[PDB]
């Protein structure tokens, strides 16, 4: 039913102010709370949007509201503020709880790096075994947050896809991987397939064909 | 003030029924001021609320889940529970319990730590590994790319050496995806001298202790791009 829209990733230089947005149909008329969550932990609420009295949050955290976009503003941002932030509401349509999809806030602590992409088609071995996997390797990137779209009959494929979440590598950048699970004939049909890696409003694309 | 801890089974066989329990202290389950909630989070994805129950009787549900979820409280033990039925690979997730503070439209102010629940057969399965051959494309000049695909195994973990540890320069071994079927896949890459591709040998050494298998896999260039 009711949806909340959050940017998947957001990066700030330290000391700068981070703005994290949460879009819902007149979200402005409802209580809007925020949760911080660091890796391997439970969420902590960081914006108690108390009805009829001031908010609760640590210093420099503040939830703002406007028509159909709530905002979580963190000023003079600090490394330890790096986390996934989730907004949460009550859709009393309805009678249920709604979260946004979460946002990795990255506090920039090293130079930005685009992804080094590498697509591998199914191996002849795997094909002979009556299977087929496409393998998209993504490496040497910072901040660690990509989104991956597969398609290329240019039509969005989804449905076959599994994607890892980024991880620190040897050289302190991030690495991630995606897979498009096919069957040999599915691979055979379409002329092409593409793995397209979005990274901070940029896009590195690669394509393969059963040549 | 409120503290919560979940108890669960770790692994649950497909089609069957997940049952968790939560223990509370620092408030009574019976407070009119609280609801009691279950929230799950599949690895590296987002938070999904499951349901919330009041002592009074009211119970709120995730619409796409109402069908299969059951929630219960026990004032005597100051506990509450969840049951998720006809459980599938897509139910593998960390399950949190939280106190559901009834005011300001509802928020979860106090959380358990997680409990991971994997839904999969208890069975154990070693991996099929295939070569990720180097291409004319897998080269950015001098540096070529090549690797091994380690497909469909269970459970974690897997260890991937190259040649036999004899090659460790320029090797990133990726984390594994759990993929709706119950199985894991991972890849490991290695950058090499493209000039000597046709004279060398590059071998994956994949070990999956939970099955005592250990696969060597030689990755030769694409035969039709051979250099003679």
């Amino acid at each position: 039913s009711y949806e909340l829209t959050q940017p998947p990733s957001v990066s700030v230089a330290p000391g700068k102010t981070a703005r994290i947005t949460c879009g819902g149909n007149n979200i402005g008329s409802k209580n809007v709370h925020w949760y911080q969550q660091k890796a391997g932990q439970a969420p902590v609420v960081v914006v108690y949007d108390y009805t009829d009295r001031p908010s609760g949050s640590p210093e420099r955290f503040s939830g703002s509201k406007s028509g159909s976009t709530a905002t979580l503003t963190i000023s003079r941002v600090e490394a330890g503020d790096e986390a996934d932030y989730y907004c949460q509401v009550w859709d009393s349509s309805g009678d249920h709880v709604v979260f946004g999809g979460g946002t990795k806030l990255t506090v920039l602590g090293q130079p930005k790096a685009a992804p080094s992409v590498t697509l591998f088609p199914p191996s002849s071995e795997e094909l002979q075994a009556n299977k087929a996997t496409l393998v998209c390797l993504i490496s040497d990137f910072y901040p660690g947050a990509v989104t991956v779209a597969w398609k290329a009959d240019s039509s969005p494929v989804k449905a076959g896809v599994e994607t890892t979440t980024p991880s620190k590598q040897s050289n302190n950048k991030y690495a991630a991987s995606s897979y498009l699970s096919l069957t040999p004939e599915q691979w055979k049909s379409h002329r092409s397939y593409s793995c397209q890696v979005t990274h901070e409003g940029s896009t590195v694309e690669k394509t393969v064909a059963p040549t | 003030q409120v503290q919560l801890q979940e108890s669960g089974p770790g692994l649950v066989k497909p089609s069957e029924t997940l049952s968790l329990t939560c223990t509370v202290s620092g408030g009574s389950i019976s407070s009119s001021d609280y609801y009691w909630g279950w929230i799950r989070q599949p690895p590296g994805k987002g938070l999904e609320w499951i349901g919330s129950m009041s002592y009074s009787g009211r119970t709120y549900y995730n619409p796409s889940l109402k069908s299969r979820v059951t929630i219960s409280v026990d004032t005597s033990k100051n506990q509450f529970s969840l049951k998720l039925s006809s459980v599938t690979a897509a139910d593998t997730a960390v399950y949190f319990c939280a106190s559901h503070w009834r005011y300001s439209g509802g928020l979860f102010d106090y959380w358990g730590q997680g409990t991971l629940v994997t839904v999969s057969s208890a069975s154990t399965k070693g991996p099929s590994v295939f070569p990720l051959a180097p291409s004319s494309k897998s080269t950015s000049g001098g540096t070529a790319a090549l690797g091994c695909l380690v497909k469909d195994y269970f459970p974690e973990p897997v260890t991937v050496s190259w040649n036999s540890g004899a090659l460790t320069s320029g090797v990133h071994t990726f984390p594994a995806v759990l993929q709706s079927s119950g199985l894991y896949s991972l890849s490991s890459v290695v950058t090499v001298p493209s000039s000597s591709l046709g004279t060398q040998t590059y071998i994956c050494n994949v070990n999956h202790k939970p099955s005592n298998t250990k696969v060597d896999k030689r990755v030769e260039p694409k035969s039709c791009d051979k250099t003679h």
